[PDB]
C-alpha cells in the first residue's frame, strides 16, 4: 500500500512540472515580446 | 537680349503654368503623406507605450 | 508504517495540487495576455 | 501683342519656380522613402513576433491537447 501513493506523486509532479516548463515558455515569451516592443521606443 | 517665337513662347509659359501647378499638387500630395506618416507613427507609439505597460503589469504583479 | 503513508497524501494530493493550479492559473493570464498582445502586432500590421 | 519682355521674364520665373518647386517634392519624397522603409523594418520585427508568439501557443495546443 506504499506504491499506491507513491505512483501519484510521480503523475501529480509530472503534471506541475510540465506546467511549470509551460509557463516558463510563456513567461519568457512575454519578456522577449515586452523588451521588443520597449525597443521600438528607444 | 535676343529676339524669340512669340507665339511658341506664350505655349512654352503655359505648359510651365500647368508643369507648376502639377508639381506643386505632387508636393502637397507627397507631404501630406509624411504628415499621415508621423501621426500613425506617433500614434501607434502610443498604443506600443500602452502594451508595454499592460505586460509591466501582468509580468511584475504575478 | 502510518507516518510514511499518510506522509505522503499530505503533499503529492495537496501541495503538489496546489502549486500546479496556481501555475494553470499563471498559465492562463500569461496565455491571455500573449494572445491578445498578438492580436494588438496583427492589427497594427492591418 | 503681349509684351515680349514681359512674357520672357514670366518665363524665367516660371522655370524658376518649376525648378524649386521640383526640388520641395523631392526632398519630402525623399523624407517619405525613408519613412517607408523604416516602418517596413518595424512591420518585418513585428511579424518575427508574431510568428515566434504563434508557434509558442501552437506548440502548447500541441503539448496539452494530444
Ligand atoms: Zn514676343
Amino acid at each position: 500500500e506504499l506504491q499506491q501513493a507513491r505512483t501519484e506523486v510521480e503523475t501529480a509532479d509530472k503534471w506541475r512540472l510540465e506546467c511549470i516548463d509551460v509557463c516558463s515558455v510563456l513567461t519568457n515569451r512575454l519578456e522577449e515580446e515586452a523588451g521588443f516592443l520597449n525597443s521600438l521606443l528607444k | 537680349g535676343g529676339s524669340h517665337d512669340c507665339a511658341k513662347v506664350d505655349l512654352e509659359n503655359a505648359e510651365l503654368r500647368r508643369k507648376l501647378i502639377r508639381t506643386k499638387r505632387a508636393f502637397e500630395d507627397t507631404y501630406e503623406k509624411l504628415r499621415m506618416a508621423n501621426k500613425a507613427k506617433a500614434q501607434v507609439e502610443k498604443d506600443i507605450k500602452n502594451q508595454i505597460l499592460k505586460t509591466h503589469n501582468v509580468l511584475r504583479n504575478v
